[PDB]
């Protein structure tokens, strides 16, 4: 009842109960029940979508709601990649050159030919 | 010390099977390797 | 490849450590709000569980420091200009890490007892099966680094014989060129920022006990795993499994 | 004195390390691998070659001296 | 391991209400005392008492049951149905 | 104004006091010392 | 657990337990202090490489 | 006696024999039975290493072939370099000591000859996958270590959270 | 939303309950801890007489907002009970016979 | 501690707390088949093991590459790069 997609289901049921769905996990777990792992009792009605609100279904946390949770998460990557990047800007430079290497940059030895040295080579 | 269960043989019907049969072919494999070694082709062959 | 060896021994002596000190407890709780004081119950984990931070921590003269402090310092001595952004990321996870060490130990062993009376007195330490590999992983946590740094951070070595792009290698920079400031800011850091956290613990807990609401809004989306397994479960796991629905 | 490109395939230098002194991180190299990479061995060898790589950054860092004294 | 005894959950409860400082009287703490009306506790010093007992035998208390236990005797009764206590 | 402040008395008492709850926090460090001294003595 | 609310004993743990404990304490305090002196000059950031 | 033998085939013996034979053995000698074999191994890696650093020529083991069409040739192929032997290190020291460690932590549990045997499973496919000499046996230890860490994790069955 | 009823008795003895558990759950330190519970005792002390429909309604409700704004992400629960980390764990097997399914085989 | 459990669940890793009464033989039987499969594949696949380098020698390996480039020379083939 509650969700769009067990709202969308309520023309597609005929003479079946339309149940408001309650996630088990968040069903108190000091109650009694017939299965207490899935804390549910004998005839219980089941929701036409039940297999997304039973035990077995992927957990759900109440502390934040999920936009706000989506709003945290989205905050702390871009403010984390944006200080990053500003960073970059506010950059010491270093004090030694590049090493370099005899031979042109031992392009010999990275094998490297004479017609391409500038695929394979060092900074000579 | 801890407690001590009942008594069970080593050696079930299954460990006799799967180990003989495994055995089994390896000793052959190897008894047609050297039948190949010998006689210049494999028993099998 | 010398971090993830070193690693591995001090993380494995930090989890057998935290299963002696679960184990000590009647309630068997893993809780570090409910562990109280158990330094005078419980000195042999203790002493296992310090070393295994201080190698954590890359204190001095151990494995961990090895390790930790140069590869910190190799990002500074990269030869991308850009890296220099990494150093700075990467020290803050440091002292960041010497943070948590330093609650967990506190809140283990230096904090005033936070269980019940029966646990105190059923307090004690664990069988010798449980002890031995302690004492192995702490002489490891303790020798290795040193005994082994000329094997993988050599100046010439050859042991490992990985062919590094001549341009791309840089290990003689990030030694010649890094500065005293930047060679000894992580370790005085490390030290500070362990004094601090205990002295705080012990003398103002109100700066760490507060109640302001944005303070506990930040503090609740950085417990949950910051907030991204609940992005996951809804949005990823839950919008797939209503497709497939569909 | 630099090596023979000979000499230093023969003796199978890392390309990286192919430098103005590989000459000094032959005898380093064998003294390590007669002693098992013991950090308290080889003193002398090690030292030789971290001098080279003083001399050999000391340079680098006067060439980007005059690098930069040109703009 | 460690086992705890009907009397030993009495001896510790006993010891609770007796360091416990709005009641009446210690010496007049029985077995079968309300602690409403014999110990004459506030409506909510029996919640604190209860939040007391779970934090000492470390168990959680529902808020349905936690409000039937009127005397000592329930609560020890209830504390020694508890295998995990 | 605490009416369980007989209930927390032993959890800042003898095992949990300052100086003994901080005590044995660096175990060996005085064998460290000694040795140390001694090993600085035989160096030279 | 002979008393309740009150004063808490004084632990025991075994002997060997408090061995080990001096044993691991004495050894990392003592190989940190060597390991300061041998490398004091490297690990404190001395003889600077660049020219005077 | 072959160094890279006994170090993949040990952990092997380790992980199956329980697994056939934990019903006759008991959880006892299955405990110390994995341990010691554990130990052994261990060893084995040590005295490797200390050689390889002595001589840096590693040890090939090349085995029968998995698949040889068209152009692509895989080979069981192992060996033992630089890399590998600091891997081995750091797995057959971890694995002993949590062998050893599970005897006391584990004491009172009913199942432990199934979780001496998932261990030393795990050590098993980590040891084929460090030292497989091409990518597809890498993948091989790859998945099973995967196999292993879902039984592990799931080792008690009966929590809905372990699940 | 009587001022004192039984029904009132159980509501406002089960929010005093809940806060006294946020407020372990907040604070770390026990002495601190101890500070919050006695204020908390206070607080609810002083609105315990409240008596016209209209105050008390507002004052239940402003209460539970400011439970709701200091609920813990992570409560403290011990590890044998439903958030607890024993939970479940190695349950002991319902004893029980076989039933057969077939005539002819086990 | 320990809890009743069925005794005709028959598990091959033997079930709750399974420490058969004769556990000590089936040990020594159990550990004489281990050193037996041991031992033998340790020799058995001995002949399958080599040294990385030796193998083969400087002789071989120069001759090869010459080959190599006298079929790129016979073939139009130019190097990587070389344009
Ligand atoms: C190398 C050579 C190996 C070759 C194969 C050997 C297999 C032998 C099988 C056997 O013994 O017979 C039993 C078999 C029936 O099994 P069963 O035992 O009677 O089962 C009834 C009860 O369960 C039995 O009683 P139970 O209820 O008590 O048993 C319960 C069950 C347990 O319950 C379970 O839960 C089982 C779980 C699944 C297990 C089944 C998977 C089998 C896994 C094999 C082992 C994996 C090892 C890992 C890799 C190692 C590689 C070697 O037990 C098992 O079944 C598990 C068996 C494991 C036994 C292991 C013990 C071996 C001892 C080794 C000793 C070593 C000696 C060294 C000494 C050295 C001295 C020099 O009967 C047969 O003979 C079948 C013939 C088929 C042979 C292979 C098929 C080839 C042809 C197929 C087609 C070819 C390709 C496809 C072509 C397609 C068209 C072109
Ligand atoms: C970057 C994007 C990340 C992608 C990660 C891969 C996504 C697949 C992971 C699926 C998964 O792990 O779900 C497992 C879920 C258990 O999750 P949970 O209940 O929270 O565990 C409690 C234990 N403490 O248990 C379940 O819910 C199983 C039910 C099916 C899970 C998958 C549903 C399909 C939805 C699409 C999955 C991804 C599709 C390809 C991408
Ligand atoms: C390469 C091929 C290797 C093939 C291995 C041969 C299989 C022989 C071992 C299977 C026996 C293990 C077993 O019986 O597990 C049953 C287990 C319950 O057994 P138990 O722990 O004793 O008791 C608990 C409640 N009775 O119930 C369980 O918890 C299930 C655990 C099963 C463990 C199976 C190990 C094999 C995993 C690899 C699968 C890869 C498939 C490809
Ligand atoms: C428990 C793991 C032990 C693995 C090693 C111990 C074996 C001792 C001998 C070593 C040689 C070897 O392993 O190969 C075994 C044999 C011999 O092949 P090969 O020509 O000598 O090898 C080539 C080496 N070259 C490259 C140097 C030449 O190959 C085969 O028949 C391939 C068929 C696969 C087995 C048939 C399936 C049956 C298994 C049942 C599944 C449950």
């Amino acid at each position: 009842i509650r969700a769009s997609f067990d709202k969308a289901e309520e023309p597609m049921l005929g003479d079946y109960p339309d149940i408001d769905p309650f996630p088990a996990q968040l069903k108190n777990p000091y109650k009694k029940y017939d299965d207490q792992q899935d804390r549910r009792n004998l005839e219980e009605p089941l929701s036409v979508n039940d297999d997304l609100y039973d035990m077995w279904s992927p957990d759900r946390f109440t502390h934040f709601k999920n936009q706000d949770a989506l709003k945290y998460f989205i905050g702390f990557l871009t403010i984390f990649f944006g200080a990053s990047y500003v960073a970059t800007y506010f950059v010491p430079e270093k004090a030694a050159i590049p090493r370099e290497f005899p031979y042109e940059g031992l392009w010999k030895e990275s094998g490297g030919t004479e017609k391409s040295k500038a695929f394979f080579g060092q900074r000579s | 010390g801890p407690e001590l269960t009942p008594a069970v043989p080593f050696f079930q019907p299954y460990v006799l099977k799967w180990a003989g049969v495994s055995l089994g072919l390896v000793a052959f494999y190897q008894f047609n390797s050297s039948y190949e070694a010998k006689n210049g082709h494999t028993w099998v062959e | 490849l010398f971090h993830l060896l070193g690693h591995a021994f001090f993380k494995a002596l930090l989890f057998m450590s935290a299963g002696s000190i679960i184990h000590s407890i009647l309630n068997e709780s893993q809780d570090i709000r409910t562990y109280g004081g158990l330094l005078s119950y419980l000195p042999y984990t203790y002493i296992c569980i310090t070393i295994a931070s201080l190698s954590l921590m890359a204190m001095p003269g151990l494995t961990g420091y090895y390790t930790k402090d140069i590869i910190i310092e190799s990002t500074y001595g990269s030869y991308s200009i850009s890296n220099y952004v990494v150093y700075w990321i990467a020290y803050l996870s440091a002292v960041l890490t010497c943070v948590y060490s330093m609650k967990i130990l506190y809140l283990t062993f230096y904090s005033n007892p936070n269980n019940n009376t029966i646990t105190y007195y059923n307090a004690h330490e664990s069988n010798i099966y449980i002890t031995l590999p302690m004492f192995i992983l702490a002489i490891f946590a303790m020798f290795a680094g040193w005994i082994l740094k000329d094997i993988y951070l050599g100046v010439g070595t050859d042991f490992v014989g990985t062919h590094i792009l001549p341009n791309n290698f840089s290990y003689f920079d990030t030694e010649f060129s890094i500065t005293q400031f930047y060679k000894l800011l992580p370790l005085i850091s490390a030290i500070l920022v362990s004094i601090l956290i205990v002295v705080l613990n012990e003398f103002f807990a109100i700066v760490f006990n507060l109640n302001n609401k944005y303070i506990n809004t930040v503090y609740s989306i950085f417990n949950q795993k910051l907030v991204s397994d609940q992005i996951l479960n809804h949005f990823i796991i839950f919008k797939g499994l209503v497709t497939s629905g569909n | 004195p630099l090596l023979s490109q000979e000499d230093m395939k023969k003796h199978k230098i890392l390309l990286a390390y192919r430098d103005r002194c590989a000459a000094l991180l032959v005898p380093l190299n064998e003294c390590r691998k007669k002693n098992y990479y013991m950090p308290w061995a080889c003193g002398h060898e090690r030292h030789e070659y971290e001098m080279c790589e003083v001399a050999d950054f000391q340079r680098r860092v006067k060439a980007m001296d005059k690098l930069k004294a040109e703009k | 391991a460690h086992v705890l005894t009907k009397d030993m959950i009495q001896e510790r409860i006993v010891a609770l209400l007796e360091s416990f400082d709005k009641v009446n009287d210690a010496k007049n703490i029985t077995a079968t005392a309300n602690l409403t009306s014999d110990l004459g506790l506030d409506s909510l010093d029996v919640v604190e008492v209860v939040m007391a007992i779970e934090e000492e035998f470390g168990l959680e208390i529902p808020d349905h049951d936690a409000d039937e236990i009127k005397t000592v005797q329930q609560a020890i009764d209830y504390v020694s149905a508890q295998p995990a206590a | 104004k605490d009416p369980w402040a007989r209930r927390e008395a032993w959890r800042y008492q003898t095992n949990f006091t300052r100086a003994n709850r901080f005590k044995g926090a660096a175990p060996g460090f005085g064998i460290a010392v000694v040795a140390f001294g001694a090993y600085l003595a035989a160096e030279k | 657990n002979y008393k309740w609310n009150g004063p808490l004993p004084r632990p025991h743990v075994s002997a060997g337990h408090r061995i080990a404990t001096k044993f691991l304490g004495a050894t990392m305090f003592f190989w940190m202090f060597l390991r300061i002196k041998e490398e004091y000059p490297a690990m404190l950031g001395l003889h600077n490489f660049y020219p005077p | 006696y072959n160094a890279i033998s006994l170090i993949i085939i040990l952990p092997c013996i380790s992980w199956l024999f329980p697994l056939f034979f934990g019903r006759q053995l008991g959880y006892v000698f299955v405990t110390r039975m994995t341990s010691t074999l554990i130990i052994i191994t261990t060893l084995i890696t040590y005295y490797y290493f200390y050689q390889l650093l002595g001589n840096n020529n590693p040890i090939n083991l090349e085995l029968f072939n998995y698949l040889n069409i068209d152009y692509l040739d895989i080979n069981y192929n192992f060996e033992i370099d630089a890399l590998t032997i600091t891997m081995l290190l750091a797995i057959t020291t971890i694995s002993s000591m949590v062998h050893i460690y599970s005897i006391g932590y584990m004491e009172t549990d009913p199942h432990q000859v199934r979780f001496f045997s998932l261990l030393s499973m795990f050590t098993f496919w980590m040891i084929i996958l460090v030292t497989g000499s091409n990518y597809f046996v890498l993948f091989v230890g790859w998945e099973f270590i995967g196999v292993t860490s879902y039984l592990l994790i799931s080792f008690w069955v009966t929590r809905l959270q372990a699940m | 939303p009587v001022p004192f009823s039984a029904a009132n008795k159980k509501l406002v003895t089960s929010m005093y309950r809940q806060s006294l558990k946020l407020a372990r759950n907040w604070i770390s330190n026990r002495q601190l801890f101890r500070q919050k519970a006695v204020e908390i005792r206070h607080k609810f002390d002083q609105n315990a007489q409240i008596s016209n429909p209209r105050l008390l309604a507002r004052t239940l409700d402003e209460t539970r907002a400011h439970l709701y704004e200091f609920r813990h992400p992570d409560p403290i629960v011990p590890p044998s009970f439903p958030g607890g980390t024993k939970y479940e764990r190695n349950v002991p097997p319902r004893m029980e016979k076989i039933m057969q399914h077939n005539l002819y085989e086990p | 501690g320990r809890y009743p459990f069925p005794k005709d669940v028959i598990s091959m890793t033997g079930g709750w707390w399974a420490n058969p009464s004769n556990w000590k033989l089936n040990g020594l039987f159990a550990t004489g088949i281990a050193v037996g499969l041991a031992l033998w594949v340790s020799t058995a696949t001995l002949p399958y093991t080599r040294r990385r380098e030796g193998i083969t020698s400087e002789s071989d390996i120069s001759k090869w590459n010459a080959a190599a480039g006298v079929w790129r020379e016979r073939h139009g083939k130019i190097s990587t790069g070389e344009a």
